[PDB]
């Protein structure tokens, strides 16, 4: 469609949402862990997002010394992906790299087109599938952070899956908006904080780019990729949409009658 | 400072530009008639009769001019009339000229005559031209004319060996273009923008001639460029007093005398004006003016007008028709062909085949593939830009042979190629101007050039020209073509931009300077002549005859306009101007101030590509661009196909500009003429506009927007999106191949891995695979690797190694490739540091190292990103993450010692009465630092460390320690160490006059020689030495008892451990500590240094307690320091230096107007250059000799002592300069003048900062960067040199504060303040210079095994600093185990290196023992690498030719300086030396020292710098040669040892071995040798013992000149020896053989050897050698010094054979011809 | 008795160009080995990526 232009124009103004970021305050249980997300990576992750299509990124971090309850998030890993407004499709292979062996997986963060009072069934299904496929993701350590786009700002909330949630999500095969057997008891909300005390970093695929929304046919759930230390490109970067730049008939006799003036300063 | 009123410049400007006619009525020649037919009326002006030749007037034959000018005029019988008139003024006088002649009269040949004059000023000798002595600038209005000028001048001036070239290209392409060529042909805009960028700065002194071709362009909108250029040139002529000749070529138009006045042309001599009667071919111009109003009929009329005019000349004259646009050419040709064919078939004779008399050639040439195929058979043709290159030359050649009867063309034909025609018809005269945004009449210059082609010079009696135009514009062309259109100035419109350019260049500093600058503009002359035309009333003119007030008002308005747009900071009060970054960028890229304001408002860090295109579209250069109704469907269609979205409606002009630029980059096809013109205009401006945006964003440090802007600049340049395949940039690839390559979803980086077969198969076509592979490996590519080491907790030192990884091709990559080095933070949002990197073709596939400092912060970032991005290649970036995960920042350092507020200490505090007299007169009280430290230093006996900024009287603390030592013992021994020899001499004279006189204590200064040092140490009480001399002396401290028993060891400037030559100081200090450990009588150590951040480490290393460590903050200095830093953002160092000359003078005026000033410059020549520049800049100002503070008469006696002519001239004007080449007497005299106050400015080179004792008020450090030719790069000053330079600003008595101005690149500005306002951290570099000291300790048996080496390293400052800052020393941990492992690895690698070079021997794996190579390396204090080189290269057959090379390759010469332009001198020298060098690298210091050694041996004459380098080389030559002799003797080879001895004895005398022995006699030349040779004398003895009368008869000279010659023979070695074998009869095989040699000289020694051509004072050295010549074996050798008599015994083992003979050699090292040899035999028994 | 070293260089016995080339070769290879002995200052980037081996 030709509607990507208005979306690109809107996404060019995502740095304005960066100023106002609201962390949801709730009835915390304070029995499990608490997670600290540095503001710089959140700012960049919002800036590279799109209002209509969700993007996702794996969370990697470590617990600081003599304080195991808190979990500092140190890295956000962007992987080849293509997103729908209600779900994000990302490959089965979890990111692996020498730089990430020291740290541990803490979950994944994804943007959301609109504010939702409850965690979407697609998110719990995806998290349960990831946990089932990979034993490295602990049931209680991993979380889901949803960064909804409120009017003029963005509110982000963390969630955790109960064992019943894992049990239901692993066997779930329905991609509908309201699957059967889904109840709020599956997930629990987890306290999280933003901080400027420390800085995080990004990791992006070594080959090509992390975004396959435009080149959808090239994305296959079984694809393999390698990571690197680099900052991600914006959603509507030129690299991400080659079908708009590459295909162009190169003129030969177009310039035969081109107007002639001398570039004196050249 | 008048009451300025603001004038609106928009009112004053002449609208409609070049079409403004100040002419009132335009009366026309006598023959004329206006007749009307149908819708128009014609005006005819008959051709003027040529002016008859005057009396005694005749054309000049070519043979009648100077002989050198004869070449360059071949093929011409005679000069024409105009050239005949002008040849005298052009060739004989060096006077400014203005030639006003009708077009086509041969003004280019007059310009050629002026160029030949300038060339003849350099005829050199033997018919050669000094190519590098001059440059000529030829300014031409059109590029198509520039190319033809280049071609023609290359053809004409070929025989002179002179290269002419166009100036087009990138600035760094033009930088190497200009240096290559001698004649530069360029447009006014190109030359102006190059001058604005500063690219003309380097060669501006070589420009002697400037030619302003078609100078009547002043009337055009481009005229302000000419005014700026000429005014700048003339004003610079006045400013620098240099002479530049300006030649102006113009058409015959009114106000020519005003142009002559503007060009500084004398009307009586240099003004030549010729009317239309002097045109070579009479021209019967005809005008037609159409009165039709509606466009369709008016255009319909013109067709039959051209047809009717064509039919007149149908069968007899080649008609040439011009059309406005490229497409109109074919349309007009087809229209005229159809019109002539359809009616009555006029084409029959219009072609006139005459039964194919001529048509056959065109019928043969019909085999084309264009629309020219249709027209050519009928005789018509079209010539326009485009077509094909072959088609244009085909049509040109076919027209030159009178085949094409009618040729319609565009305006480029007239400018490009000289193709005259009998008749020319100008059709339309209405062109579309994209800048104006509408249809405008075409320029006057174009009309003149196009109508100057009417009539062929020799085939035409008279050629007419028809001009077709609207009747409303007929009078303008009547005026223009009949020399009645005045040349007016257009400067008012562009005044603010040119004023900003002048401010940025630094030419104008305030309003007065701007008024003076306007005084030279053509606008000023025009306002003077015609005030009423320029809005000046006659009474206003009477008010001020010189128009001072009006010029000031104009300047005030321009300054206000610039200030409003933030281009300049201008205050109305003083009228001063301050350059802003926006102003600099606008000047460099030639953009108007409104565009700069728009960019400043709109640009933001968070800008995206959409808003970037929006910002570009909102530029003010496009203010006249509007969207038209007809070009709306096409714009709408293009809107969907462009990639970047546009958030504006199509009706706005900004959206049109944006989508148009995108369509250009996307290479879309456009079908509108106006649309295509707009596209061409916007895209040609886009280069400069986007480059300016990129510079702005880069300066503000916005990384994310910087990347986008640079990529967009590259996309506009290459006309392709970055997503496309990078191989498109090589235009040789087929389009299909690249399209297929990028069709596959493919990463470009994968192509590197594949070979040529896989690349071909991968594209499903193997035949192209090899070419694709070649082009892939031609693509630029760099490999990055960083070794960063933390300096302090807030800064990191990063060295980046860039290694090219691509095959270099001259045709593709050009002379050089440019890259941008960017380091960014984690988020890639801010640029921490950036710098321009230029890769040279000759230095390709060489590793380049770039060192810079980046800051860090408390929230330690996870990593930094280092990006190296190509300047003009897409997808040519390399990124290297620099992780900080395992970085260990250095220890946090404790605060400096607090200055206790104590009452000043009286000198009477010292109880002893004798000491008080030393300081009683100097001062009554010790200053606060000395008072605070006094108790500890004077009264306590413990080690003390004093750290204070230089100039705080730290030496008095050492004096306190010395006086304390004197109290301890009546006879004491103190050793004072200073890293610099010059500082050592300064301290020596001070302490000598302080102690040896007042206290009568022995104060001595150590020299290089060892025995003299031992004697001085034995007799002296206060030892003064450098680290190297004391290291030599104290290496064998176990042998020398005097070294052990020293009471006090004072080390000064101990912060220089972190600098070069620091490891020696560290080693000697550690050795003193270790020695004091074992003596059982502690050696007190007093360490004096600058403020150290880590003074605790130094105190711990040297044993100073915490309470006796005084580390003071740099603000404790008694004289407060006012330090200012200026940043000059010029990547080119030469350009930076040249441009920063005037700022030095401005700083002198502002900070120290009447107080002494010291200027520090990097190089030796820069001293003289800067002195001359300061003199010329103050002379250009009103006040001359302001710096001289005394009458010349009293300083006259000082001049005759000087021997430098240039220095004499500068001294008379109050400015001196100091450098190494000056003799010590001259330097001390200039310093005496500076101290006395006679002169207040000295320009000292960087190296002299240590060895200079003068105090000033203001110290100016010019560049803080020097050239290292060994690495062909620039390296900044060490921070210690900067500290020493800054410390010279201390004048405690006269001054109350010390100013210091540090000028440098913009990048270093942040580092300088951080490390100059705070205490300095010092590290250790002993881990790199470890081999020599370990070798020395192994030789002296201090280190006997590996554990000894580890324990030895436990005593160093390196051991202390390894734990404090581990990552600086490549240590990955702080644990004790890590330190032990690293130390063991270091002492393992060093011992392995020594064992590999045979310096030592490692038995088993623990013990180490010295070998002979190590012993001779330690003996002569020579780097072990040099000894290894000698051992590996010397063989049994090396002769002197190889010895020179081997000596040249020693590591002692590794630091011989390499300077700019020395390659030419080295090549010229290598051409002359007796031994040539096979393919030598001229940036290699070893090649240079080989050449200098050969030149010195050949007594060749060299420049002063090369002479000083020769002195430096010869200083170490003798030690190196003695080392070579020892190596050869150890190996047992005899012939090369004798060769080395001869090499020594002939380097001393500076002669080759083949030269006559008598050459070493003083005042002897070849003629004297020639006279001596025939007489039969060949040796010095044969005249030493010869008659005085005969010797003075054969030698003709003054008695004074022969007295020293006779005395030389007295000093010449006259010795003889006797030898005997002790019990030669009782000699058995394998037994010891003792041979005794006794030599007594006869004449007594009167002094040292007489070697006038040698730097140092040599001493008689000898060699006694026993060997067998037959076997070429050196049996024994012993080196000695002979005083008056000597005895030498040589021992060896007798061989098995009973009978053996040996030849006893006796060689010298200072004299030649005194070597003796004797033959003896030994009788060996069983 | 007073015999001197009469010089008979004979233009170094027409010194061979190859002999000088061999001396240059030996010097170049030795200097290359000596340059190979040089150690680097500061920690490399890859070292900070990997840190301690164990």
């Amino acid at each position: 469609k030709t509607e990507w232009r208005v979306r690109a124009i809107s996404a060019a103004n995502l740095h304005l949402r960066t100023n106002h970021i609201y962390v949801s305050s709730d009835d915390i249980k304070e029995t499990g862990y608490t997670y600290i997300l540095p503001k710089n990576v959140l700012k960049k992750f919002i800036c590279i997002s799109d209002l209509r299509a969700q993007i996702a990124g794996y969370l990697y971090g470590v617990s600081p010394p003599d304080n195991p309850q808190v979990k500092e998030i140190r890295c956000i890993v962007m992987v080849p992906q293509w997103g729908t407004h209600q779900t994000v499709h990302l490959p089965g292979q979890l990111p692996q790299h020498e730089y990430l062996k020291e740290m541990e997986p803490l979950g994944w963060i994804h943007t959301q087109p609109n504010e939702s009072p409850q965690l979407s069934p697609q998110d719990v299904t995806t998290h349960a599938k990831i946990m089932a496929d990979n034993p490295s993701w602990d049931g209680e350590k991993t979380i889901i952070i949803t960064c909804s786009f409120t009017p003029g700002s963005c509110t982000l909330t963390a969630y955790k899956l109960t064992p019943s949630g894992y049990e239901w999500g692993r066997q779930n095969t329905d991609k509908g908006n309201n699957p059967k057997g889904y109840l709020p008891s599956h997930y629990e909300r987890v306290q999280m904080l933003l901080s400027d005390r420390f800085l995080g970093f990004f990791m992006v695929p070594a080959q090509s780019s992390w975004n396959y929304n435009f080149m959808g046919v090239r994305h296959d759930p079984n694809m393999k990729y390698e990571l690197q230390l680099a900052n991600p490109k914006e959603f509507y970067h030129e690299v991400h949409r080659p079908s708009h730049f590459l295909n162009f008939a190169l003129l030969q006799e177009g310039e035969v009658y081109s107007a002639d003036r001398e570039d004196l300063y050249a | 400072l008048a009451p300025r009123q603001v004038l609106d410049l928009e009112d004053l400007v002449f609208t409609q530009g070049s079409h403004f006619m100040a002419n009132k009525r335009c009366q026309l020649p006598d023959g004329s008639f206006r007749r009307q037919r149908k819708g128009y009326e014609e005006v005819h002006v008959p051709a003027l009769k040529p002016k008859p030749f005057g009396s005694e007037e005749q054309l000049l034959p070519v043979e009648k001019l100077p002989k050198y000018a004869q070449a360059g005029f071949e093929g011409f019988k005679t000069l024409n009339r105009i050239q005949s008139k002008l040849y005298r003024a052009a060739l004989e006088t060096d006077e400014n000229l203005l030639l006003c002649a009708p077009t086509g009269a041969g003004k280019t040949n007059v310009a050629l005559m002026c160029m030949l004059r300038e060339i003849g000023k350099h005829i050199n000798m033997d018919g050669t031209i000094n190519v590098d002595d001059f440059k000529i600038i030829y300014i031409a209005p059109m590029r198509s004319l520039v190319q033809e000028m280049v071609g023609s001048f290359g053809k004409r001036l070929a025989t002179y060996g002179i290269t002419v070239a166009e100036l087009t290209g990138d600035h760094q392409l033009c930088k190497e273009e200009i240096s290559a060529t001698q004649i530069i042909v360029c447009t006014p805009e190109k030359w102006d923008i190059i001058t604005r960028k500063g690219g003309e700065r380097t060669y501006t002194q070589l420009v002697r001639l400037i030619i302003l071709d078609e100078i009547h362009l002043l009337h055009d909108d481009r005229g302000p460029v000419l005014e700026a250029l000429v005014a700048r040139a003339i004003r610079n002529i006045e400013m620098t007093q240099e002479d530049v000749r300006l030649i102006g070529l113009s058409a015959t138009l009114p106000n020519y005398e005003d142009v002559a006045t503007f060009l500084r042309v004398d009307p009586a001599k240099g003004l030549f004006y010729f009317d239309n009667s002097f045109r070579p071919v009479p021209l019967e111009q005809t005008y037609v003016g159409i009165t039709e109003k509606k466009a369709i009929k008016r255009f319909q009329i013109m067709n039959e007008i051209v047809y009717e005019k064509i039919m007149e000349h149908a069968g007899k004259n080649q008609v040439l028709v011009f059309v406005h646009s490229r497409k109109e050419t074919g349309k007009t040709a087809r229209a005229i062909r159809d019109m002539c064919l359809e009616k009555d078939t006029l084409g029959l004779f219009l072609r006139e085949g005459s039964a194919s008399t001529e048509v056959l050639r065109t019928e043969a040439e019909q085999c084309k593939n264009l629309e020219l195929k249709d027209l050519l058979p009928y005789g018509f043709a079209i010539h326009h830009a485009g077509m094909t290159r072959v088609d244009r030359t085909l049509v040109e050649d076919l027209f030159a042979d009178k085949h094409i009867q009618v040729l319609v063309s565009t305006a480029t034909l007239a400018w490009g190629v000289n193709l005259p025609a009998h008749t020319v018809i100008i059709k339309g005269t209405q062109v579309y101007s994209p800048e104006k945004g509408r249809w405008t009449e075409l320029g006057a210059l174009d009309i003149l050039q196009m109508l100057g082609r009417a009539g062929r010079p020799q085939y035409d009696t008279k050629g007419e020209g028809i001009l077709i135009t609207s009747h409303g514009e007929l009078q303008y062309y009547l005026s223009l073509l009949n020399q009645q259109l005045p040349i007016e100035s257009q400067m008012v419109s562009k005044l603010p931009d040119m004023l900003n350019a002048e401010i940025v260049l630094g030419n104008v500093q305030n309003a007065k300077d701007a008024v003076n600058w306007l005084g030279y503009a053509y606008l000023y002359i025009r306002m003077l002549r015609s005030p009423t035309l320029y809005g000046i009333s006659h009474d206003d003119l009477k008010g001020d005859p010189l128009l001072d007030q009006r010029r000031l008002d104009l300047v005030h308005t321009a300054a206000l306009m610039l200030d409003k747009n933030n281009l300049v900071k201008y205050d109305k009060k003083t009228g001063n101007f301050q350059v802003t970054e926006l102003g600099r960028i606008a000047s460099h890229y030639y953009i108007t101030n409104d565009t700069v304001q728009t960019y400043n408002q709109l640009l933001k860090p968070t800008l995206s590509e959409i808003e970037l295109f929006r910002v570009f579209s909102l530029s003010s250069e496009f203010k006249n661009i509007t969207v038209r109704e007809e070009e709306k469907l096409e714009l709408q269609k293009l809107l969907e196909r462009v990639p970047i979205p546009v958030k504006e409606s199509i009706e706005e002009p900004s959206a049109k500009i944006n989508v148009l630029l995108q369509a250009f980059i996307s290479q879309l096809k456009l079908e509108g003429f106006a649309l295509m013109a707009d596209m061409v205009y916007v895209t040609q401006s886009a280069g400069r506009l986007m480059r300016a945006i990129f510079e702005i964003v880069l300066n503000r440090g916005w990384a994310q927007l910087t990347d986008k802007t640079l990529n967009l600049c590259k996309m506009i340049d290459k006309r392709m999106w970055q997503s496309m395949c990078p191989l498109r940039q090589f235009r040789k690839l087929p389009e299909e191949v690249v399209k297929k390559i990028e069709k596959k979803n493919f990463p470009f980086e994968r192509l590197y891995d594949l070979n040529h077969n896989e690349i071909g198969e991968l594209i499903r076509m193997p035949k192209m695979g090899k070419t694709i592979h070649k082009y892939v490996h031609l693509f630029p590519k760099l490999e990055l690797s960083v070794h960063l080491q933390p300096i302090t907790r807030s800064t990191l030192k990063v060295e980046l190694t860039i290694t090219p990884d691509f095959q270099w091709d001259e045709k593709v990559h050009g002379s050089s490739e440019a890259f941008w080095i960017l380091v960014e933070d984690v988020d890639s949002e801010v640029i921490l540091h950036h710098e321009y990197f230029l890769l040279k073709a000759k230095y390709a596939q060489d590793e380049h190292l770039i060192t810079f400092f980046v800051p860090v912060f408390e929230p330690l970032p996870p990593q930094y990103f280092i990006r190296v991005v190509s300047d003009r290649w897409l997808s040519c970036e390399t990124q290297l993450p620099v992780s900080f995960r395992h970085l260990i920042l250095p220890e946090k350092y404790p605060p400096p010692t607090e200055l206790l507020d104590l009452q000043p200490l009286p000198v009477s505090a010292l109880r002893n009465s004798a000491f008080e007299s030393l300081y009683q007169d100097k001062f009554p009280f010790f200053n606060p630092i000395q008072t605070q430290v006094f108790n500890t230093v004077y009264n306590s006996d413990d080690n003390v460390f004093v750290g204070a900024p230089t100039g705080s009287g730290k030496t008095i603390c050492a004096e306190f320690a010395i006086l304390r030592m004197l109290l301890q013992s009546s006879e004491g021994r103190c050793v004072y160490i200073t890293p610099m020899e010059a500082l050592a001499e300064q301290v020596y004279m001070d302490w000598y006059e302080k102690f040896q006189d007042r206290l009568n204590k022995k104060v001595v200064l150590l020299t290089g020689e060892t025995s003299t040092d031992l004697k001085l140490l034995g007799k002296g009480n206060i030892i003064i030495s450098t680290p190297e001399k004391w290291d030599i002396l104290s290496r064998r401290w176990k042998q020398r008892k005097n070294v052990q028993n020293i009471n006090l060891f004072v080390v000064d400037e101990v912060h220089l451990i972190g600098g070069e030559n620091g490891p020696v100081l560290e080693v000697i200090c550690s050795r003193m500590r270790y020695i004091s450990s074992q003596i059982e009588r502690p050696i007190r150590i007093v360490a004096l240094s600058s403020s150290l951040s880590n003074a605790k480490d130094v105190a711990h290393w040297l044993g100073c307690s915490a309470t006796s460590t005084f580390n003071f903050h740099p603000n404790v200095r008694p004289v407060p320091l006012e330090l200012h830093i200026q940043g000059f953002n010029i990547s080119h160092t030469q350009t930076r230096l040249l441009s920063m000359a005037k700022p030095v003078y401005h700083a002198i005026t502002k900070h120290s107007p009447k107080k002494p000033v010291i200027v520090f410059v990097p190089s030796r020549k820069q001293t003289r250059l800067t002195a001359i520049d300061i003199l010329t800049t103050c002379a250009a100002d009103i006040q001359r000799q302001r710096f001289l503070h005394c009458t010349e008469k009293d300083l006259i006696p000082y001049l005759e002592k000087l021997s430098d002519s240039t220095l004499k001239e500068t001294l008379l004007n109050g400015v001196g300069y100091l450098h190494e080449g000056l003799s010590p007497m001259e330097r001390r005299l200039v310093e005496q003048l500076f101290s006395s106050g006679a002169i207040q400015v000295v320009v000292a080179s960087r190296s002299l900062c240590w060895g200079m004792n003068v105090a000033a008020h203001l110290v100016i450090i010019m560049d803080t960067q020097y050239y290292n030719g060994k690495i062909h790069a620039y390296v900044d000053y060490p921070i210690y040199d900067v500290l020493q330079m800054v410390g010279h600003a201390n004048r405690p008595l006269q001054d109350d504060e010390g100013r210091c101005v540090i000028m440098c690149q913009g990048s270093k500005k942040d580092f300088f303040k951080k490390f100059l306002y705070e205490p300095l951290p010092v590290e250790s570099h002993l881990d790199h210079c470890m081999h020599d000291h370990f070798n020395a300790e192994i030789v002296t048996k201090t280190i006997e095994n590996k554990q000894d080496a580890v324990d030895y390293l436990t005593w160093t400052f390196l051991y202390r600093r390894m734990t404090q800052n581990p990552n600086y020393y490549n240590l990955q941990g702080i644990s004790h185990r890590h330190l032990s492992d690293h130390l063991s690895e270091l002492v393992e690698q060093t011992l392995s290196d020594l064992e590999q070079s045979k310096c030592i021997s490692i038995e088993d794996e623990m013990d180490v023992a010295p070998l002979n190579l190590g012993m001779i390396a330690a003996y002569y204090y020579i780097n072990y690498t040099t000894i290894e080189l000698f051992s590996m290269s010397l063989n049994a057959k090396t002769k002197v030719r190889g010895l020179i090379e081997i000596i040249s390759n020693a590591a002692e010469y590794e630091n011989i300086p390499i300077r700019h332009h020395e390659d030419n001198l080295l090549r010229q020298l290598a051409q002359k030396v007796p031994h040539k060098l096979n393919n030598p690298k001229f940036n290699d210091p070893h090649v240079k020292t080989n050449l200098l050694l050969q030149a010195h041996l050949s007594r060749m004459q060299l420049s002063a710098e090369l002479q000083s380098d020769t002195e430096e080389i010869l200083s170490k030559a003798i030690r190196l040669i003695q080392a070579c002799v020892d190596v050869l003797s150890s190996n047992g080879w005899l012939s090369p040892a004798l060769a080395a001895m001869e090499l020594a004895q002939m380097v001393t005398q500076a002669m080759w071995s083949k030269d006559s022995y008598l050459k070493q006699l003083p005042h002897f030349t070849s003629e004297h040798i020639k006279r001596c040779t025939d007489k039969g004398v060949e040796s010095v003895f044969d005249i030493m013992e010869m008659e005085d009368e005969e010797r003075n008869a054969l030698l003709q000279l003054t008695d004074s000149q022969i007295a020293d010659v006779a005395r030389f023979c007295n000093r010449y070695p006259n010795i003889e020896l006797s030898y005997e074998v002790v019990d030669k009869d009782s000699i058995r095989s394998g037994g010891p053989v003792v041979v005794l040699v006794q030599l007594e000289r006869e004449e007594e020694v009167t002094g040292p050897v007489i070697a006038p051509l040698f730097p140092q004072k040599r001493e008689e050295g000898w060699w006694v050698v026993i060997g067998d010549a037959k076997s070429n074996s050196l049996i024994s050798i012993k080196r000695l010094t002979l005083q008056q008599k000597a005895k030498v015994k040589l021992d060896f083992v007798a061989p098995a054979t009973g009978a053996h003979n040996y030849t006893l050699y006796f060689m010298s090292d200072a004299y030649m011809g005194c070597d003796q040899e004797y033959k003896f035999s030994v009788d060996v028994k069983e | 008795r007073k015999i001197f070293r009469r010089r008979r260089g004979d233009s170094e016995s027409e010194e061979d160009e190859q002999d000088s080339e061999e001396v240059r070769l030996k010097l170049e290879e030795t200097r290359e080995v000596q340059n190979l002995r040089k150690r680097p200052n500061g920690v490399s980037a890859v070292a900070l990526l990997v840190g301690e081996k164990v």
